RNA sequence: CGUGGAGGUCAGUGACGAAGCCUAGACCGUAAGGUCGGGUCGAACGGCCUCUAGUGCAGAUCUUGGUGGUAGUAGCA
RNA sequence: AUAUUGGCGAGAGACCGAUAGCGAACAAGUACAGUGAUGGAAAGAUGAAAAGAACUUUGAAAAGAGAGUGAAAAAGUACGUGAAAUUGUUGAAAGGGAAGGGCAUUUGAUCAGACAUGGUGUUUUGUGCCCUCUGCUCCUUGUGGGUAGGGGAAUCUCGCAU
């Protein structure tokens, strides 16, 4: 339901496509905290992300092992732009009145843009999960 | 001649015929018997020339004397034709004395059809449906569509619902 | 202007009183001056017909089976008059229910099928007035010296009724009609206690598909009768009528039983109302009742009303003229006059009150009333400083 | 059909022109026509349209309002009109543009040379 | 020029952006001074949506709608030769509305019969159901004497909520139009005024533009001031057209596309 | 019509060689023209080309599954050649025919009874 | 069998949506292809009888334009 | 009298329709390259009207989110239609060192699938182009056509509704 969904796009963006596809992929599904959180341990190379098509010569580490992969990589500039991103989502479901507690990256999708430059589209949505339920007799 | 105005028309133009996909010809003369363009069936080639026409419920027997091919307006000789299929049947054959065959009875047969759509009657007194066709122009079929993603938007449910139960069990304790 | 508006879902009537140009839908135009109810008498009791008397005396007709006299009252409240509505005497039970609940055998479609009255109209300064019902009964009611009414006497017809029309073109007479029941000439006696059917109408021969071309008259006019060598036997009344079934016919029965001209105005044969005479220049054409005052038939021009939300104009020879505030009326119209022959006055479901301009075809008034309005009528057009 | 020989036909030749037509010639293309009353009370039937004269609007949105020419914009062939004006949603009041075949005049804006025109045309003031 | 203009209209588009956004900066420093000068923001410049800018009797109540004294029999039918999704859409009503005696339409039985019938075995109300193609898209609801007549378009329509035998609780939404409160004045009659409170259900009738839209759910309650719920019964919407006011004949207001070129009105 | 039972012979289309490995080579067949191609040769197992004995049976040919003969109308007048082969022809509205001029050769055909092989073209309730 | 244009014809079709485009859609024709439904679309187009031609593509290390794998690889001194 | 790819000015076309047509429909012999003689592109279409998205919000900026104008932004100065390759997301399916093809079926998902409703023979009535009384008019041969006024079904299925 569009009353319960926040997006947030972000158009023509000089990041590697290649690389937005995967922290993109990796974040996909989660409940927002949890998504936004991970994205600071990225960053402090508490986790790493895995890199799953795009992914020849990635140094293989445990943190893969989280996963079910070994080859794992912390980009940085990349996934700057996608908490960048959440954030904005967040603020475009307060403005709509939503809870951001039960909150998730519902669908994320990255391509390319045009062009040597190498450019890409970004289109997060998040939604409220749907809980909170009873009857009688 | 005519045989003459057939080869002509027949190749070479009779400019109202259909071609079927089927191959089938149909010349449209709204004159003819047989629908179809074909030699003794076509009312441009042929010069004695007889059918059935309705015009209002009034079912005519039109008929074309070759006499009268100098004369463009005089040219067919119409004749109404009792209502009483029985009779009417025999007021064909009256007047198609010692004609083709061919006319003579695909006169008969158009007479039958015609008649046998005087079954719109049957459509319009068992009428009374409540259904009749209504057109859908795309603009509408858009206006219609983009306004209520629109509206659904604007609404929002949830928050009007919470509204009006709080503000409900509020007030009904 | 001043008006007289009959109310259903209220039952009542609501009092007008505006300026020209007053309109209820822009907040910024004028608003009119006084909208007030009066006699509200419930759903079950609304006013069928109205007849104007003067300046301080008017008549009205309930559909509880009531005709009440109504006494006026002017007095203040800038600087405007308001009115007061008092009952003097009102003349009950005059429906026959039972005689409708028993004729319709599925004739159209009404499950209850309410009986009303179908005109209300005097008869020749005279304080005698007939009142018709769609059960066939007429009654003729009179104003006694001491203003109180009583009626004189009950006379039956062969229902169903949809209409009734006097002849006030002396050069008494009336012409009546309803579903499936043709078109009847009834000359009446002065004790208005004999009638008589002088002439009846015959139906068109049939269509293209031989069916019978159905027969539903929906109101009548008269012409003055026709010129020329009045033929022994048959007797001289020009008189145009309108069907259900988009026939604008028109009879001289000088020529024949059957009308010389059955004309279609619309396509479908869709259902048609009420044949109000008017002049193309914003003239006056016609009698207190409303028959055309001429000889001829092709001087006349008529506004006529749909069961959608169009109001015609047409000729005497069908050609269409033009619709009637086509975009601001959206709902039914259930009663529309030519007041004045300068002026009309619109109102159906829509529940407001539209006063046209006959010449410029242009809305003047448009008032809300909230009630779905079935009757309207003029007092004055003397505008209020 | 085209009996002289100095006359083209083409569509090429003919669209480039109107789309080149110089101010002036351009003060011919846009002529009005007269109101029907006007149209006995001048004996002529069309005027190229000047300021501050009054029009009635018939075809278009804008139907049956009318008003008094404010500027005859001829660059873009079009008649701003004061009153007939579409609101921006920042409330600011932005003129719409008419064009003269589509309007009609209903009341002159008389002047010697506006008066000559008329005299010129087969009129009588 | 293309060329031209597309780098033109790009630069100036990048320098607004600039200027928008600085224009924000130092607006949100001296917001941070002062919170009064905010507020005056707020009265100033407005949204100025599409609702902010919209274009601007007892005794009825029991003569032409259902009333709480009587169980309303509503006689439910398709349209002549219907298919799976018709009936898959009666079984819907069969839910919803009170006690509705559905039945398979039988050919002939022209309408003025019906009525006799349904007179006959004393319904309230006929609704009526149609399928042009394979999609059900008319909704017709006629009141069985006299008879106030409407029609709809439904729009939507889906399929996890369950719901229980309890009585499902009203609500309306928007109808300040006298011929918005003769549908709201519809629903309030064709639907239970019964509702049990526990089973804690509840059908929705918000309308917003013109467009109706009706929906089901469960209210679960938190005494923090707050009220959940979930998504049952059909997703729909409705569309009003005619009100026939007879049980066919006559108008009353019936949709032309002609209204849509007014983007407000509204009923 | 009691018609006889019409054999389709070939029921798959002929689709040209190839056209399923490359994008480019399309689905519209034609014949291959290399001396050392196989389907030239049509050894086993490779794709069936269009010879002529797939021929349809003349008496059943250009029949549609009701057993009649496709037929396109335009108009009103087209639609009334077929007055006297209603068991033979079957009216297919042709494509481009409006909303509000389709209603109306519904009207006739259905009155006449000819078998519109397309109703509900455009059109709803 | 098909495509651009010409003459002739269908008082042809057409903003109640021409052409084009899609389509896990239907019919026809051995096939070249033709027809229809659904979706998108926005202004012109089609059959028939004849004319005419810058007329039908899988390739030419074809010509131009666009896009892949190679690859987040070699590489940034 | 004849010549005439230039110049000046017209009128034309069974010509081309933006990878065509002049190189060039547009900031074109322009940008650009070369020491120089020279070489030399690419690039048309928002909409009827800028009504080009006010105002609130997220970000030092790049873009977004609400909201609105428009008939349509499924027309945003990346702008008519918007193919294909190719790319992402989602859903379904298959995958033990090859896939796509042909013949045939199975399973899964899916699409069709009559605004078909009479026909015949009798029987009540009621009407009309029916019977019958009186006519009026267009024309070519009897085997004519169009259309009024009355009356009547107790004869008549002649037609058509019940």
């Amino acid at each position: 339901n569009p009353a319960k969904s926040a997006s947030a796009r972000g158009s023509y963006l000089r990041v590697s496509f290649k690389n937005t596809r995967e922290t993109a992929q990796a974040i996909n599904g989660w409940e927002l905290t949890k998504a936004q959180k991970y994205l600071e341990q990225v960053l402090d190379h508490q986790r790493a992300i895995p890199f799953r098509r795009f992914n020849s010569s990635i140094g293989r580490t445990a943190q893969g092992k989280e996963f079910g992969v070994t080859k794992a990589r912390w980009p940085a500039k990349s996934v700057k732009f996608v908490q960048g991103l959440l954030q904005n989502a967040a603020a475009n479901a307060e403005a709509k009145g939503l809870d951001a507690t039960k909150l998730y990256v519902s669908h994320i999708q990255v391509n390319q843009a045009p062009k040597e430059s190498s450019p890409s589209h970004i289109e997060l949505v998040v939604t409220e999960k749907e809980e909170a339920v009873a009857k009688a007799a | 001649s005519d045989e003459i105005v057939w080869q002509v028309i027949n190749q070479s133009f009779c400019s109202h015929r259909i071609k079927a996909p089927n191959g089938q010809n149909f010349c449209r003369n709204e004159y003819n018997v047989t629908g179809l363009c074909t030699r003794q069936s076509c009312p441009l080639a042929n010069s004695k020339y007889a059918t059935v026409k309705c015009d209002n419920g009034k079912l005519y027997l039109y008929m074309k004397t070759p006499e009268r091919a100098h004369t463009p307006a005089k040219l067919w000789e119409r004749i109404k034709l009792s209502k009483n299929y029985t009779k009417a049947l025999q007021q064909i054959d009256e007047h198609l004395l010692h004609w083709s065959k061919f006319f003579r009875h695909k006169c008969k047969q158009r007479f039958t059809k015609l008649t046998q759509v005087m079954i719109t009657e049957r459509r319009l007194a068992l009428r009374e449906e409540e259904r009749h066709y209504v057109g859908v122009a795309p603009k509408v079929k858009r206006r219609e569509q983009n306004r209520e993603r629109k509206a659904l938007v604007a609404a929002k449910i949830e928050k009007a619902i919470e509204k009006e139960l709080m503000d409900r069990l509020k007030s009904g304790a | 202007m001043r008006l007289l508006v009959s109310c259903v879902d209220s039952g009542s009537i609501k009092e007008v009183l505006c300026n020209i140009g007053t309109d209820t839908s822009v907040q910024s135009a004028l608003q009119p001056f006084h909208v007030a109810p009066h006699l509200a008498e419930g759903l079950k009791a609304y006013v069928d017909r109205m007849w104007v008397i003067s300046e301080d005396e008017a008549i009205l007709a309930r559909n509880s089976g009531v005709v009440e006299l109504v006494k006026i009252s002017k007095h203040l409240k800038p600087k405007f008059d308001i009115s007061e509505f008092e009952i003097t005497s009102s003349v009950s039970d005059l429906f026959d229910d039972a005689k409708l609940e028993s004729l319709s055998s599925k004739s159209v479609k009404r499950t209850k099928l309410v009986d009303g009255f179908v005109t209300l109209c005097p008869i020749k300064s005279n304080n005698t007035f007939v009142a018709a019902t769609k059960s066939g009964l007429l009654h003729i009611i009179k104003k006694g010296e001491d203003k109180k009414l009583i009626k004189l006497a009950s006379l039956g017809l062969k229902a169903p009724v949809e209409f009734l029309q006097l002849y006030d073109l002396e050069d008494y007479i009336f012409a009546y009609g309803g579903e499936e029941n043709l078109i009847k000439l009834v000359e009446i006696d002065s004790s208005f206690q004999s009638l008589k059917q002088i002439w009846e109408a015959k139906n068109v021969k049939n269509d293209r598909l031989d069916m019978r071309v159905p027969v539903w008259p929906m109101a009548l006019r008269f012409l003055e009768p026709s010129p020329g060598k009045t033929e022994k036997g048959k007797l001289n009344y020009q008189f145009a009528a309108i069907t259900r079934w988009s026939h604008l016919t028109k009879y001289s029965t000088q020529h024949g039983r059957k009308p010389f001209a059955q004309i279609d105005l619309l396509p479908n044969r869709e259902p048609l109302s009420q044949m109000e005479v008017f002049d193309a220049k914003g003239e006056n054409v016609v009698s207190s009742l409303g028959n055309f005052q001429s000889e001829t038939f092709n001087e006349l021009n008529v506004i006529t009303t749909d069961y959608k939300k169009n109001v015609f104009k047409f000729d005497g020879n069908g050609r269409m003229l033009g619709k009637v505030g086509r975009d601001d009326i959206t709902g039914s119209s259930t009663y529309i006059h030519v007041h004045d022959g300068k002026y009309l006055l619109q109102g159906g479901l829509d529940r407001y009150v539209r006063i046209f301009d006959i010449k410029t075809n242009k809305m003047l008034v448009k008032v809300y009333v909230g009630s779905r309005i079935n009757f309207i009528v003029m007092l004055d057009d003397v505008e209020i400083e | 059909a085209k009996q002289s020989l100095d006359v083209s036909s083409d569509r090429r030749k003919a669209r480039k022109a109107y789309f080149t037509a110089p101010s002036s010639q351009r003060r011919v293309l846009l002529s009005a026509p007269l109101s029907k009353e006007l149209r006995a009370q001048y004996g002529i039937k069309a005027l190229p349209i000047r300021r501050d004269d009054e029009v009635l609007v018939v075809r278009g949105s804008k139907k049956g309002q009318e008003g008094k020419i404010s500027s005859v914009y001829r660059l873009k062939f079009a008649v701003q009109v004061d009153k007939v004006t579409k609101e921006k949603v920042n409330g600011a009041s932005v003129p719409i543009n008419l064009h003269p075949s589509k309007l009609v005049i209903t009341k002159l804006h008389l002047d010697k040379d506006r008066k000559a025109l008329i005299q010129r045309k087969g009129g009588k003031l | 020029n293309k060329l031209k203009r597309q780098e033109i209209f790009a630069d100036i588009k990048h320098e607004k952006n600039k200027e928008r956004h600085t224009m924000r900066r130092k607006r949100a420093k001296e917001e941070r001074e002062n919170p009064e000068l905010r507020e005056q923001r707020l009265k100033e410049n407005v949204t100025q949506t599409i609702e902010n800018t919209r274009v601007y009797e007892d005794d009825l109540m029991r003569y032409f709608n259902s009333n709480s004294n009587e169980p309303p029999k509503i006689f439910l039918t398709t349209n002549v030769n219907a298919k799976k999704s018709a009936y898959e859409f009666a079984n819907i009503l069969i839910e919803i509305l009170p006690n509705v005696t559905f039945v398979k339409r039988k050919f002939g039985y022209k309408l003025k019969e019906i009525s006799d019938i349904c007179i006959k075995r004393n319904f309230t109300d006929i609704v009526i159901i149609n399928e042009d193609k394979k999609k059900v898209t008319g909704l017709t609801f006629i009141h069985l004497p006299e008879g106030p007549t409407f029609y709809f378009k439904l729009s939507s329509f889906v399929e996890h909520g369950r719901p229980t035998s309890h009585i499902p609780e009203l609500i309306l939404n928007n109808f300040q139009t006298r011929l918005g409160q003769t549908v709201g004045r519809l629903f309030q009659s064709i639907l239970p005024q019964n509702p049990d409170i526990e089973g804690r259900q509840v059908i929705t009738l918000h309308n917003q533009r013109d467009y109706i839209f009706f929906r089901r759910h469960r209210y679960v309650f938190k005494d923090n001031e707050r009220v959940g719920l979930q998504e049952l019964g059909p997703q729909f919407t409705l569309k009003l057209k005619r009100l026939q006011r007879g049980i066919k004949e006559e108008t009353e207001w019936e949709h032309k596309p002609e209204m849509d070129k007014e983007k407000k009105k509204f009923y | 019509l009691p018609h006889p039972k019409i054999v389709k012979k070939h029921t798959k289309k002929f689709k040209r060689h190839h056209s399923d490995r490359y994008h480019r080579v399309a689905e519209n067949w034609r014949k291959q023209k290399g001396i050392d191609s196989v389907v030239r040769r049509r050894f086993r197992g490779n794709i069936s080309q269009p010879k002529i004995g797939y021929g349809s049976n003349k008496k059943t040919k250009f029949l549609s599954p009701s057993g009649h003969k496709t037929f396109l109308v335009a108009n009103v007048k087209d639609l009334e050649t077929l007055t006297m082969h209603t068991k033979t022809y079957a009216a297919e509205i042709a494509h481009n025919i409006s909303a509000k001029n389709r209603v109306v050769i519904l009207a006739r055909a259905k009155a006449l009874g000819i078998k519109v092989t397309n109703p509900k073209g455009r059109l709803a309730l």
